[PDB]
């Protein structure tokens, strides 16, 4: 579970994205295309181009959906309900992606935040996406 | 592969009493059913809406022949899976877009299945010799991605 | 989350295995070792050879607590919690083996239970072992 | 460990730029606090009981540069990561026992470590590379495991 102390770290470090969120979405989501091409056979109606609009559209709701889960960090499960039945029902995306994502995602704040991206919050970042993930995958069978 | 001629012998020794038919259709069945998620690429087979819907579904049970029938002749090229399934990869990939990821579900259904059917015949060492296959396979076909 | 019919088929198929559970436990473990050898990293201490007395009676304390697992599938948190505390603090395995041991398990009942490991049996004890691994990795950080 | 021309040369105008003896004492650190169960190895080198314990702990810092040094090593025989690796692979399974899992997960934690020190240069692209790098060298650490 998340401890008083993640929950502080992550509004902190979300905190500091600010207006930024959406483009880290995107990088991230290219970051985890090219890394791990797999990812890809889920968008293949995209043009997953480097600076493709829709990429960068897609990062934009990517971003939305965890500013919304950081502004309901106590309510999560419900906060994400809806997220959780489209990626369980409707896209079927196979749990192990959501690692990958989470791994970019880190990787992008960890480019972007020097100064916050310190050890501890490091650590409560990776707790709350795993939180995140989960959510995301429970209504899967 | 990194399979020992014992491990090799092992593999190829049970295959022979392999009925292709009923394990295939069962492999993709459980597969289905066990991880309703990976449907999602055979919406046109018709209802599986249910175990029983899945299991009973030919076009499961004929595509598992199909998919079985691949496997064995991996079988009969184990120091070359790579360039055997070089055709398959770059189809699962372009063209059917289905994450490589499956291909490792698939393969523990498949021990599953084997299992079943052979029972106290599955031994230990004969798992850990089908686990190195499976995972070589899932590896060939995964390796044509892009 | 366990759905009632799948309760009742971990409680049918777990009936089922009765007096052998402890077979079955050290089957599976043994069949782990050979399949999974990074596994027995976390065994250093034990003879790990066929017929082991000691992965004998090992076999037997994770079956006894899979079929306490089962008696309380309702409340498993708190039927597991000092499982889960000796795992996440004392033994500190990695989580993925969690996946590796459940696969074991679910090759093992295939193999003793043809008439009983049909495909709405196999995806609930699959879901089960998960439901398991989840509480016991779940005080992990 | 399919690393293109263009992969290679990028993976080690990077490292060109590393601070070894930093950047090891960073990852292993950051390894010991993110994933805790990882501590258990390391069970000799005093206090790790919060972050600073463990990041500015001496032991932590030499031992990581210890294991950059070594990576160091792979990354100028990318050709032959598993002959590089052998005797270090044998020596983690045999005589420290240590699950393999473990060498991903300080390969993604080393990547987090490159990411944090170069911001913008540690592009997408770049990203990419190192990924198939330390899948590598994970590989080839855990290639002597029986
Ligand atoms: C923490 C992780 C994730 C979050 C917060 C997230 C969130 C979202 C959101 C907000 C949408 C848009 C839904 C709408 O139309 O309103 C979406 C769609 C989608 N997501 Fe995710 N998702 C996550 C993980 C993933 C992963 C790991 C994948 C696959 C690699 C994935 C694949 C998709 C796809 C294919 C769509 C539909 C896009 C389209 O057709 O426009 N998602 N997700
Ligand atoms: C060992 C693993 C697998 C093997 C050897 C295999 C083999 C095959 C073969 C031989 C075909 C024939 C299609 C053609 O020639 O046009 C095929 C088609 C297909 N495969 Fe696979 N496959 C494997 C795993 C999977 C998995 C796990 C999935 C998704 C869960 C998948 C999805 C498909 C689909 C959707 C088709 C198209 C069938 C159709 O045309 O309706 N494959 N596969
Ligand atoms: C289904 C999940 C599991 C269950 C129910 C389970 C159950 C148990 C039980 C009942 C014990 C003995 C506690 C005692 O001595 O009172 C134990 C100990 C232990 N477990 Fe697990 N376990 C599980 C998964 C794992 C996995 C996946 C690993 C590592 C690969 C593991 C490693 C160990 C070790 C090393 C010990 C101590 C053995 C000894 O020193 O005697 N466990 N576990
Ligand atoms: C890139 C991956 C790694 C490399 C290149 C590496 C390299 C090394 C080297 C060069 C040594 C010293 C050998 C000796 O004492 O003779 C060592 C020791 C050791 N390694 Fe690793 N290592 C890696 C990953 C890990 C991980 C992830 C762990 C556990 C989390 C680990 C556990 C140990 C331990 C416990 C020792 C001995 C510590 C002591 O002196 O008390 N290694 N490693």
């Amino acid at each position: 579970v998340l401890s008083p102390a993640d929950k502080t770290n992550v509004k902190a470090a979300w905190g500091k994205v600010g207006a930024h969120a959406g483009e880290y979405g995107a990088e991230a989501l290219e970051r985890m295309f090219l890394s791990f091409p797999t990812t890809k056979t889920y968008f293949p109606h995209f043009d997953l181009s480097h600076g493709s609009a829709q990429v960068k559209g897609h990062g934009k709701k990517v971003a939305d959906a965890l500013t919304n889960a950081v502004a309901h960090v106590d309510d999560m499960p419900n906060a994400l309900s809806a997220l959780s039945d489209l990626h369980a029902h409707k896209l079927r995306v196979d749990p192990v992606n959501f690692k990958l994502l989470s791994h970019c995602l880190l990787v992008t704040l960890a480019a972007h935040l020097p100064a916050e991206f310190t050890p501890a919050v490091h650590a409560s970042l990776d707790k709350f996406l795993a939180s995140v993930s989960t959510v995301l995958t429970s209504k899967y069978r | 592969m990194h399979l020992t001629p014992e491990e090799k012998s092992a593999v190829t020794a049970l295959w022979g009493k392999v009925n292709v038919d009923e394990v295939g259709g069962e492999a993709l069945g459980r597969l289905l059913v066990v991880y309703p998620w990976t449907q999602r690429f055979f919406e046109s087979f018709g209802d599986l809406s249910t175990p029983d819907a899945v299991m009973g579904n030919p076009k499961v049970k004929a595509h598992g022949k199909k998919v079985l029938g691949a496997f064995s002749d991996g079988l009969a090229h184990l120091d070359n899976l790579k360039g055997t399934f070089a055709t398959l990869s770059e189809l699962h990939c372009d063209k059917l877009h289905v994450d490589a990821e499956n291909f490792r579900l698939l393969g523990n259904v498949l021990v599953c299945v084997l299992a079943h059917h052979f029972g106290k015949e599955f031994t230990p060492p004969v798992q850990a010799a089908y686990q190195k296959v499976v995972a070589g396979v899932a590896n060939a076909l995964a390796h044509k991605y892009h």
